């Protein structure tokens, strides 16, 4: 069984996207569940977990059995515990796009996950470690972190911080191995 | 051939 992984802060997505395609058969994406009503060419089980009616998840969420959920374009989307543990179950590392609020729901849920903040050291340092990113969007990311890390900070399992992304990248690729 | 799943990631 493989722990989950959350990387929260800065760089977050690339960091995941990076994993994902460089090593896929370390890493795993869950299939997600959606109400939304499934196009034709689209499988059921692969690309999303098609949900018949929104009464039936809002009721599953209700029970619990989802470690995330939001509405987008009036349909809901979530992250069933199930899909998460078949991933873990399939020896691959999950890798997660959530809150830090899904990660007490992770380790409520027994499954363990290995939760990663990404610390900026200055705003400056934001754009330093971030290339395609404004200074207003990097202002507005350093003081997020913040204040994640203020309410969070007991649940990372690991900080990292770096002068560049490929030094994170790094360190992040270490934390993983590391735990295991 | 595996959806990009576009709803999911842009969920708030």
């Amino acid at each position: 069984y493989a722990r989950p992984i959350i990387i929260l802060g800065p760089t977050k997505d690339r960091a995941n996207d990076d994993l994902l395609s460089e090593f896929p058969d370390k890493f795993g994406s869950c299939v997600p569940h959606t109400t939304r009503p499934k196009r034709e060419y689209e499988i059921d089980g692969r690309d999303y977990h098609f949900v018949s009616s929104r009464e039936k998840m809002e009721k599953d969420i209700q029970a619990h059995k989802f470690i995330e959920a939001g509405q987008y374009n009036s349909h809901l989307y979530g992250t069933s515990v199930q899909s998460v543990r078949e991933v873990a179950e399939q020896g691959k590392h999950c890798i997660l796009d959530v809150s830090a609020n899904a990660v007490r729901r992770l380790q409520a849920a027994h499954l363990h996950p290995i939760a990663i903040f990404i610390r900026p050291r200055s705003l400056e340092n934001v754009l330093e470690i971030n290339k395609r990113i404004t200074e207003e969007q990097a202002r507005k990311a350093f003081d997020r972190a913040t204040k994640l890390e203020q309410e969070f900070t007991e649940c990372f399992s690991a900080i990292v911080e770096g002068d560049s992304f490929e030094e994170i990248y790094h360190k992040v690729k270490r934390v993983i191995e590391d735990l295991s | 051939k595996k959806s990009l799943r576009q709803s999911f990631r842009r969920m708030r």
